[PDB]
RNA sequence: UAAACGAUGCCUACGCUGUUGUGGUUAUGAGCACGGCAGAAGAGAAAUCUAGUAGGGCUUUGGGGAGAGUACGCGCGCAA
């Protein structure tokens, strides 16, 4: 029996769409049914700042922070726990998640 | 509100060649008629072929825990030889309270609860 | 031995005292919630027969637990028929259990003539269509003295309805003897509220008799109290 | 007799067994702008009212008297 | 295209099921407004007023409580007047009352006006 | 786990209903009030139920427990407010109001003294 | 024309001090018939006070039809609106709930203490869904106060006015009582007891109560 | 030749509400074409709804599992 109004997908009045590889075992997967994750992460360790103000020769300096999207096949998604299985009425409610750091 | 006598009436039917279910529905009535206030019956063994199993039967209030039990609660056991083997009889009935003392304990449960009525 | 009624409901008090009558009870679609309200005016009369016995089973770890189910059917053979289902341990209080829903869905069945108006009625006024799950009933009139031709369990139905001549098609899973019989009793039902060509002229109107006896209900009200 | 009950705003018979019909009274405004003896009196079906449709019918009629 | 005669069918039944008390109908021909006029004779449909539109024709018609259902046959099929009983058996629900509509050289007739008139003709379509 | 159970929660809110005016601020006093009126079998029980009935004593005259309805603080209520409030809109008969409703005030013709919001 | 007990000055001004007339941003197309005009600044609809006054006129023509008023049961579960109820019903002889609406309470004879009604009475429907629904299993009509955002099906007369407000609740309950009265002889003019009447049934914090009685004590 | 799938033929009808898009036009109130979403009422064995209402027109197509989309003959293809 059909399991999801939209197949697991968000592909809808197109044939055909670009494929992309998963971060963990670069596994061919469409783009519009992937599990996509944002991130933006510091260089420098929070452990690390309080030497970072002894150590710098600027009067004052920002760190560099650094940015990636990364894409997920569902096995890895699944295993990795980036998402779980969940009930017929909570299989519905979608959410924007948290950006990662 | 004697189990001795019930249980022997069990037996008697079983060797009378009756059906056990209307043995045990008969049995329960006449119970709950002289006014005990719940009762229990199981009858175990080659009953109805060669896999043996145990049937039990559960009416009105029973108590199982504590002293209450010790004072309210009475039991017999029994056995029916027949030519398949050994049938085994239990019954229990919860006795009624009796502010005279005969029937059943002049005090009822101690964890009863009652608030009199305003005038 | 005997348990006396109390009526629990506020028409309830209207039948007891004697106010009211079983016409204007269902002419009014007044709801009824009191099986005793329908001992009250049929109790002399009313007939009854099963059409169903079968067992029912829950699958648990120690094993299959195991109830019955009773459909059956209270009508009189004049005007009055009900259908009604119930399930217990024991076969005797599944019918006690059936009793209370028939008597609570009673209704009043119309009749009417093949031809010309000559003499009593005897069929259903009008073609009809009934249906239940995956099972459908078409009831048509017929001509007086053809009888009741009908299938097995819808013909017990016609019978206690009170109706002599009827020509009955089915299609579906009649060995479902639930949905037969509530389909069935759809169809009959349906034929009696089609909207003939006088039924406009027909038309009357009248205050609904629980608010017309509102000052009795109000000395009800104080009796109880003092 | 048992069949002689019709809906007001739908025009066609209430059956015996329609929980949802209901049957609504209104008292008749004075000169002067009090009270009276006398009755409006509607008979309704479940159709409309499982509808929702009731609520502007009876304004409508309201005013066609 | 659909059917002139089927369209104005189907206008009807639903409206009347959502319980309107009148409709717009939107294409027209000789045949439709001689069946709105049978239907006015026996008091089925109250008012009817014609729109001289330029672009086909359209209709707005005042319905009555009598109106169960209505229906066009496809094809309109030719009948003796030995063939109509069993048409009228087939569509209508009771020997009593309702109406079974037959093209003629004399217009549009009932079953019951075939029998006066001694006619067959071209089988159209009903209503009860 | 020091948690009261059904039988004594029960018995606490219905002799606070049934008798309040007995009742005082005192463990003593209402240990005497349970004493006299009550069935109950084992002092153990009555400690507890006593414990409760001056636990609730206190929120219950402190402006009422929500699901406890006590005549003699229907009253107090009714006290509170017959010590009606002295407040006023009804002095506030010069008013402002936007277009909308001052075009309202034109076409059922309302006198009074109104002005347009000057916002 | 609907034959309505008139309208007098001071009642007009009262409902516009207790901001009766201010709606909500949102519509619904079976209210669309009571609104007359946005505001510019704000997008609140306002609501037609002649109108307003026809239904209120209607509402109060229909209690009169029944007898034996304790039959009649007015509802309203929520505090913030509260004392209303308890206070309204009195001055006509209903009976009344307030607290949470034990659902089967109408339906079920096993609960006790509610009365089978023959007319229910619900301000802010959006709460007390329950007991519109309850209502239709046995034949009573509805009557409810209501707001531009919210729709109700088996409500049969709509008092249109803002709910969301205690200046407001207070204003509906307070002249609809009277009208009551009026109907029935029990009163001869409506303007009578305006201040007095519509503060009673005001809602108050208890932190205003404690002001008010020390200010009372005072004066006392 | 494909799980060439929204597993839902093509024209043409009659049909409840709220919300959100894309491209033009606008008495700025709205429309027309192409969509998404959430309820309702009906429907259906249910799950659910491209599935509501209906003798409108025309083509394809199924008739308990297996053997079998296999044998023989024929048509296309360099072969597969
Ligand atoms: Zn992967």
């Amino acid at each position: 029996t059909k399991k999801r109004s939209n197949n697991g997908r968000s592909k809808k009045n197109r044939g055909h769409t670009r494929c992309v590889r998963c971060e963990h075992c670069s596994a061919m997967v469409p783009n519009d049914k992937a599990i996509k994750k944002f991130v933006v992460r510091s260089v420098i360790d929070a452990a690390s700042l309080d030497d970072l103000k002894i150590a710098t020769i600027y009067e004052e300096y920002e760190v560099p922070k650094s940015y990636y999207k990364l894409n997920y096949c569902v096995s890895c998604a699944v295993h990795i726990k980036l998402v779980r299985v969940r009930s017929r009425w909570e299989r519905k409610i979608r959410k924007e998640q948290r950006v990662s750091a | 509100l004697c189990p001795a006598i019930q249980a022997e009436f069990i037996r008697s039917k079983f060797e009378e060649n009756i059906p056990y279910r209307r043995s045990v529905v008969s049995a329960i009535k006449n119970i709950k008629s002289a006014g005990g206030q719940g009762c229990v019956i199981e009858v175990s063994g080659k009953l109805k072929g060669q896999r043996a199993r145990s049937v039990k039967t559960i009416d009105g209030k029973i108590i199982h825990a504590g002293q209450p039990k010790e004072e309210f609660m009475r039991y017999a056991t029994t056995s029916v030889l027949l030519k398949q083997g050994i049938i085994g009889i239990k019954v229990g009935i919860m006795l009624p309270q009796d502010d005279e003392g005969i029937k059943g304990p002049v005090y009822d449960m101690v964890d009863k609860i009652k608030v009199l009525p305003i005038k | 031995e005997e348990a006396e009624w109390f009526p629990k409901t506020s028409l309830g008090k209207l039948v007891k005292a004697g106010r009211i009558t079983l016409d204007e009870i269902f002419g009014h679609s007044l709801c009824i919630r009191e099986p005793e309200i329908i001992d009250y005016f049929l109790k002399a009369t009313l007939k009854e027969e099963v059409l169903v016995i079968k067992s029912v089973q829950k699958q648990t770890k120690a094993g299959q637990k195991t109830r019955m189910k009773v459909v059956l059917a209270l009508g009189d053979h004049n005007n009055y028929i009900g259908i009604g289902s119930g399930v217990a341990r024991d076969v005797v209080s599944a019918i006690n259990a059936a009793k209370v829903v028939a008597k609570c869905s009673m209704r009043p069945i119309k009749k009417g003539f093949w031809g010309n108006e000559i003499g009593e009625a005897h069929t259903v006024p009008v073609k009809a269509l009934g249906k239940c799950g995956s099972v459908k009933v078409q009831v048509t009139p017929a001509p007086k003295g053809t009888g009741l031709v009908a299938g097995g369990v819808s013909k017990t139905i016609f019978k206690l309805a009170g109706i002599k001549d009827i020509f009955t098609s089915s299609k579906g899973q009649t060995c479902t003897t639930e949905n037969f019989a509530r389909a069935s009793l759809y169809a009959i039902t349906n034929s009696t509220n089609f909207n003939m060509p006088n039924v406009i002229e027909e038309k009357v109107v009248e205050l609904n008799p629980i608010l017309k006896n509102a000052e009795f209900l109000i000395e009800q009200e104080q009796r109880d109290l003092r | 007799n048992s069949f002689q009950r019709v809906c007001d705003f739908s025009l066609k018979p209430i059956s015996s067994q329609d929980r949802s019909s209901v049957q609504i009274n209104m008292v008749q405004l004075d000169e002067r702008g009090r009270a009276t003896k006398d009755l409006m009196i509607f008979n309704v079906s479940g159709t409309v009212r499982k509808n929702g449709k009731i609520d502007s019918m009876l304004y409508e009629r309201i005013n066609e008297m | 295209m659909m059917d002139k005669l089927a369209n104005l069918c189907i206008t009807i039944n639903n409206a009347n099921r959502a319980q309107k008390r009148s409709v717009v109908i939107r294409r027209i021909s000789k045949v439709c407004r001689l069946f709105l006029e049978s239907m006015q004779k026996h008091g089925y449909i109250t008012d009817i007023v014609y729109i001289d539109d330029h672009r086909e024709g359209k209709a707005v018609v005042g319905l009555s409580g009598r109106l169960n259902r209505c229906g066009a046959i496809c094809p309109r099929y030719d009948v003796e007047l030995k063939d109509v009983e069993r048409y009228r058996a087939n569509l209508l629900p009771s020997r009593g009352f309702g109406h079974l509509i037959v093209t003629s050289s004399k217009g549009l007739i009932d079953h019951r006006e075939c029998i006066q008139h001694n006619t067959g003709g071209k089988i159209l379509g009903y209503f009860y | 786990g020091q948690i009261k159970g059904k039988s004594v929660r029960t018995a606490s809110k219905v002799i606070v209903e049934r008798y309040f005016n007995r009742l005082t601020n005192d463990f003593y006093d209402n240990r005497n009030v349970v004493i006299d009126v009550a069935e109950i079998r084992s002092k153990k029980l009555r400690n507890k139920v006593s414990g409760c009935v001056t636990k609730l004593y206190k929120r219950v005259k402190k402006n009422g427990v929500p699901g406890l309805y006590i005549k003699e603080h229907e009253e107090e209520r009714e006290k509170k407010e017959s010590f009606i409030p002295k407040i006023s809109i009804l002095d506030e008969d010069k008013v402002e109001v936007d277009e909308v409703t001052m075009e309202m005030i034109n076409q059922y013709e309302i006198n009074g003294d109104y002005v347009l919001a000057k916002k | 024309a609907v034959r309505v007990v008139p309208l007098s000055d001071k009642v007009a001004k009262a409902m516009v001090q207790c901001c009766c007339h201010l709606g909500g941003v949102t519509s619904s197309t079976s209210l669309k018939e009571y609104i007359f005009g946005k505001r510019e600044e704000d997008k609140v609809n306002i609501i037609d006070i002649k109108k307003m006054w026809e239904k209120l006129n209607l509402a109060a023509r229909m209690i009169c039809s029944i007898p034996n008023p304790k039959d009649i049961v007015v509802v309203s579960s929520k505090d913030f609106g509260r004392k209303a109820v308890i206070k309204f019903a009195e001055s006509i002889g209903a009976t009344a709930v307030t607290g949470r609406f034990i659902p089967g309470s109408f339906s079920n004879y096993e609960i006790k203490g509610v009365r089978e009604p023959r007319l229910v009475l619900v301000s802010d429907c959006f709460a007390d869904k329950q007991v519109v629904k309850e209502a239709s299993y046995v034949n009573a009509p509805c009557i409810a106060f209501c707001n531009t955002d919210n729709d109700i099906e088996f409500v049969d007369m709509v008092i249109p006015m803002n709910n969301r407000s205690q200046s407001a609740i207070g204003a509906g309950f307070c002249i609809l009582s009277k009208l009551v009265n009026y109907m029935k002889g029990n009163i001869d003019k409506v303007e009578d007891k305006l201040r007095d009447h519509i503060e009673l049934y005001t809602y108050r914090d208890s932190d205003e109560l404690e002001q008010l009685y020390q200010e009372q004590k005072i004066e006392e």
